């Protein structure tokens, strides 16, 4: 066995090469079902899966594609993730298949075996094409279901190897889908340390418009939607980065649910700074300001506080929204003894100041 | 088989019945299809009796009910839809799509009045929780039902 | 459950038998056979494997005297 059939078999198989692009498919399956019986030994390990390799690329192109010759590829992939003694091909190998299954629709076992090589990272160190085809795979996926965060972390993960940044053209797109993303995702602690992150970035300024979009998405109270549709719905079609904001517009679905999406970002945004400021409030003012029905002002909120997302307490019948009023019998006095503890702490102070400062002027 | 139904039958408890259906399942495993099928409908039925509908999602996800392959498992799985989601109507829309098997089973007939009940009381509580006071008509349109029925539910509840 | 163990393999051939080994013996013979496929280099145990590892594993010649009977 000191490559006394790895030599055999390395030079059928070269041969098979030789005679595939030329010889007709009638011979070619056969030639290939008869090199495959001695795959299952094991010994061998490699060059056996090459076979089955160009076994599936020629079983799908005589149909141009197909889904169970997809199927044919599944099982042996976590098979020789550690067959092979090498890093990157059988990291190209675990990858290639996770399109076929795209092309089948199967998210859930796609994203099964994705977990396979997420923390074999690092894996760009010398091809970074290959990188940009793993993380070209998420951005698909993800983009069925609702998650609108880890799509901006794998943006923000396209800030890698400068060959992505030295390109202007396309960089400009790299890092504005990054900061279009970001807005989508709901209010929470990720989203509000990750847009002070986003934001503060020297090079971020040469495009004014979207920098106009977080600073407006970062301060206090906000738009009627009427005005910033205005001031910004024409700017999705000129320049040179309005791919990814033709992703937003284009596709008829995908456009009108991200429109659906902002809307929604935007009245949340006018209910929780209207609550962080008021403390009870009519019917007809909130209607007025959401530019919106009395109905659907109450049945957009009413998930809201389901959701355990806005502590309010709306009473109909003389229509009192009424945020913020838990109120304790306990709590007064605990307020009141915090008063009491910084005025103590403030008066003892004052008087190391009152100190040092005559000492510059009255000593003599 | 036997067994569960009968221990069912006077409704006593519910865990121990099932328990009794999977190992009738295993019993059931790999040599009998056919008895398999109404054993995975008994299985599933049983656990959403328990309120435990994301428990039927993943076990259904199972590779042994992935193999064992069927059509009444898109009836249990979109009623457990309706139970997690908590609403009448949509309970109501699975009945009416698949008639053909729920107002089948002789047994089902017998349970489906308690698990109607239970949901009401549940849809009811998240219809009326998210504010205070207010009319009987809103809450009547919003459960899209009449009216005396409805407080009279409401004062079986506060009682 | 733990080993690959082919597909092929039958496992009725091995329990309807009669010899009344105890529970530990199961354990040695599962074992055994691995060890036997590993022998060789190849990473998935087949029948043959089973075969020689129940045998090497049992060892009871005959206590049949026959003539009694």
């Amino acid at each position: 066995r000191r490559s006394q059939l790895k030599q055999a078999v390395a030079k059928m198989v070269q041969q098979c090469c030789t005679y595939v692009e030329e010889i007709t498919d009638l011979p070619i399956k056969l030639r290939l079902i008869d090199t495959l019986r001695m795959v299952t030994e094991g010994k061998i390990y490699v060059e056996i899966e090459r076979a089955r390799l160009t076994k599936t690329l020629a079983t799908i192109k005589e149909q141009n594609g197909d889904v169970k010759e997809a199927a044919s590829i599944l099982q042996e992939l976590q098979v020789e993730t550690y067959g092979s003694m090498e890093k990157k091909e059988r990291v190209e190998f675990i990858l290639e298949q996770m399109r076929l299954c795209l092309a089948v629709k199967d998210y859930i076992r796609t994203q099964i075996i994705s977990k396979k090589i997420n923390t074999k990272f690092f894996q760009e160190e010398n091809t970074e094409k290959l990188k940009l085809k793993y993380y070209n795979l998420m951005i698909q996926l993800d983009q069925h279901e609702g998650s609108y965060l880890s799509i901006c972390k794998h943006y923000r993960a396209i800030y890698d190897t400068p060959c992505i940044q030295a390109e202007s053209e396309k960089w400009q797109q790299a890092l504005k889908s990054v900061v279009l993303y970001v807005i989508l995702a709901p209010f929470d602690n990720e989203q509000s340390d990750l847009v002070h992150r986003i934001s503060g970035d020297k090079k971020l300024e040469e495009i004014p418009k979207y920098k106009d979009l977080l600073k407006l998405f970062t301060t206090m109270e906000l738009m009627r939607w009427s005005t910033l549709v205005e001031d910004y719905g024409m700017e999705l079609r000129k320049g040179s980065l309005e791919s990814p904001a033709t992703d937003v517009f284009g596709s008829t679905e995908e456009g009108e649910k991200r429109w659906k999406d902002l809307k929604n970002r935007v009245v949340e945004h006018n209910i929780r700074i209207m609550a962080k400021y008021y403390t009870r409030i009519t019917m007809k003012r909130m209607a007025q300001l959401l530019d919106l029905s009395v109905d659907e002002s109450e049945a957009f909120l009413s998930n809201l506080v389901v959701n355990k997302t806005i502590f309010a307490k709306v009473d109909r019948l003389a229509g009192i929204i009424n945020f913020q009023r838990p109120k304790d019998p306990n709590n007064l006095l605990n307020d009141w003894s915090q008063k009491l503890n910084s005025l103590m702490s403030l008066v003892n102070k004052t008087t190391h100041l009152i100190a040092k400062e005559e000492m510059i002027h009255n000593l003599q | 088989m036997q067994s569960g139904i009968i221990h069912a039958a006077e409704e006593k408890d519910w865990k121990t019945a099932y328990s009794y259906f999977y190992e009738a399942f295993e019993g059931y495993d790999s040599i009998d299809s056919p008895k398999a099928i109404t054993s995975l409908k008994y299985m599933l039925l049983c656990k959403i009796m328990l309120n435990t509908p994301e428990d039927v999602q993943a076990l259904v996800s199972g590779k042994l009910a992935l193999r064992y392959a069927g059509r009444q498992t898109e009836a249990l799985k979109c009623v457990a839809q309706a139970s997690k989601n908590r609403s009448l109507a949509d309970f109501e829309k699975a009945l009416t799509d698949y008639r053909a098997e729920l107002r089948d089973d002789p047994i089902i007939s017998t349970h489906l009045a308690k698990l109607y009940d239970n949901l009401l009381e549940q849809n009811l509580i998240r219809v009326i929780e998210p504010f205070s006071r207010v009319q009987i008509e809103h809450i009547s349109s919003l459960i899209k039902l009449s009216k005396a029925d409805v407080e009279r539910k409401l004062s079986q509840m506060i009682l | 459950s733990k080993m690959n163990l082919s597909e092929e393999v039958d496992l009725e051939d091995y329990v309807a038998r009669p010899d009344k080994i105890s529970g530990a013996d199961i354990n040695s013979i599962c074992q055994e056979s691995g060890m036997l496929a590993v022998r060789e280099n190849r990473y998935i145990v087949l029948a043959k494997d089973f075969e020689k590892a129940y045998k090497t594993v049992i060892k009871k010649d005959e206590q049949e005297h026959e003539f009694y009977k």
